[PDB]
């Protein structure tokens, strides 16, 4: 909810994204619909920073953050860990199915 | 403190390259299910002389004892791995990069073209080591197709044509390790993984519904004993089962007349 | 002097090269919590060695004791060696 409330509002409807998480395409198209407001916020904050250092730091952070290729996807970064995190829940469901086939 | 940090980093590198020499999965050894003994002789509750309310405490004692044994087996594994990587963190390389801090000499002052490059070294660590090349559509290409859609008079669906092009590029977004494309790298996303979990979960839940459908079609009296209060009725011998629901189960079983 | 401490905080090995989940899950849980404590400690040391607005109030604790040592009843520049040499001249001359 804290990760999504900056995009989808305050009535973020967290159940819909818990059940069905966002595809990487929807992560792209949700990084692209606030990029104008993000760049205007970064310009209004780099103008009002107390240092040219801090102004360069906030414009560099927005330069490396607004790029949608820089979203860290754990499924791309660590494939084996993501499939093991899948099998951690598939194994619990398999234990329930083994109990139901024993019954 | 710097030596302790360097020792800890040599220890983490030792952990990684002796976890990759065995090539083992990452979550295999942090999961205490993998250290759980599945083939233990599984104590029979009927040979322990329980009273009525004493059977779920017996089940809780057996389950928690076996879980504590699994956790202790996990801990003994990690004590063995800790000594195995303490033996390899000693004979190491210890050529790590240093923390980028701005250049400040003794009498001199720092320049902003060095603070800015250490900020660039900080923001260069915010890119991921392997990323999807998600193609953002530039304005110069979405407009070069938007005026083309405006040439044939379909300019009101021209934004639709542009976003369909952007989505069609986004679905086949290829991965990028260091600028170069890892060809043939296949990944399974998080939405696809949760869809797989949802379908497998729904099929096991309908097997639960089918199980209880048979057991309540044949003997529908079972609905009067609630599921949380079921093995609170049990005992070791059948004559020790608590008679709270026994008479009602016998009288509901004879039907509606 | 803060420069000579900051020079040995410039020689600290980069621990943000080991923040990935490759090093998380291969590593012992206690050694990982120790590694995260070591990174937190470096951030504490680096936040406090670059607080340079505190040196101007640290210097005001060396000033009053030094100024009271110079505010001497004999001389501002007196020390033990000159006073010893004058004690030989006072003592080894007659009475």
């Amino acid at each position: 909810k804290e990760e999504l409330k900056v995009i989808y509002g305050d009535n973020v409807d967290v159940k819909h994204f818990q059940a069905s998480p966002r595809t990487p395409v929807q992560q792209l198209f949700d990084s692209l619909k606030n990029a104008a407001a993000n760049k205007e916020r970064a310009a209004k904050e780099a103008a009002a920073a107390a240092s040219p250092y801090l102004a360069y730091a906030v414009t560099k952070k927005q330069e490396v953050q607004a790029d949608p290729s820089n979203i860290p996807f754990d499924e791309v970064l660590y494939p084996q860990l993501s499939e093991e995190l899948l099998e951690l829940e598939l194994s619990d469901i398999r234990e329930d199915e083994i109990a139901l086939e024993k019954a | 403190k710097k030596q302790a940090t360097e020792n800890l980093m040599k220890l983490l590198q030792a952990y990684k390259d002796i976890g990759d020499a065995k090539s083992e999965p990452l979550l295999k050894n942090h999961n205490p299910r993998t250290f759980e003994d599945r083939d233990y002789p599984v104590p029979d509750f009927r040979t322990q002389n329980l009273k009525a309310g004493d059977v779920p405490k017996f089940f809780d004692t057996v389950i928690s004892t076996r879980a504590s044994a699994a956790i202790a087996s996990k801990d003994k594994f990690w004590a063995g791995r800790k000594t195995e990587a303490e033996a390899a963190s000693a004979k190491a390389s210890a050529a790590f990069p240093r923390v980028a801090v701005p250049e400040w000499k003794k009498g001199k002052t720092v320049s902003i073209e060095n603070l800015n490059t250490v900020t660039d070294k900080y923001a260069a660590a915010l890119v991921p080591k392997r990323k999807l090349a998600l193609p953002v559509l530039p304005e110069g290409v979405k407009k070069a197709v938007e005026d083309f859609a405006a040439s044939v008079g379909q300019a009101k669906n021209a934004s639709e044509v542009s976003e369909l092009l952007a989505k069609s590029l986004a679905e086949k977004a290829v991965v990028t390790e260091g600028g170069k494309v890892v060809e043939g790298f296949s990944y399974v996303s998080k939405a696809v993984a949760a869809k797989v979990i949802a379908t497998r979960r729904a099929e096991v839940h309908e097997r639960l519904l089918k199980l209880w459908a048979k057991r309540l079609l044949v003997s529908p009296e079972l609905a009067i004993v609630p599921l949380n209060e079921f093995d609170a009725q049990l005992a070791s011998k059948f004559e020790g089962i608590s008679p709270k629901y026994q008479e009602l189960l016998s009288a509901v079983a004879q039907g509606n007349k | 002097l803060s420069n000579e401490r900051y020079q040995l905080l410039s020689q600290w090995p980069d621990f943000t090269t080991m923040y990935g989940k490759d090093f998380y899950y291969r590593a012992h849980p206690e050694d990982l919590k120790k590694f995260y404590d070591a990174a937190d400690e470096y951030y504490k040391l680096y936040e406090t060695v670059t607080e340079f607005d505190s040196l101007s109030a640290l210097a005001s604790q060396v000033v009053p004791n030094y100024a009271a040592r110079r505010r001497s009843t004999v001389h501002p520049a007196i020390g033990s060696t000159v006073a010893d040499g004058a004690f030989t001249n006072f003592l080894l001359s007659k009475q």
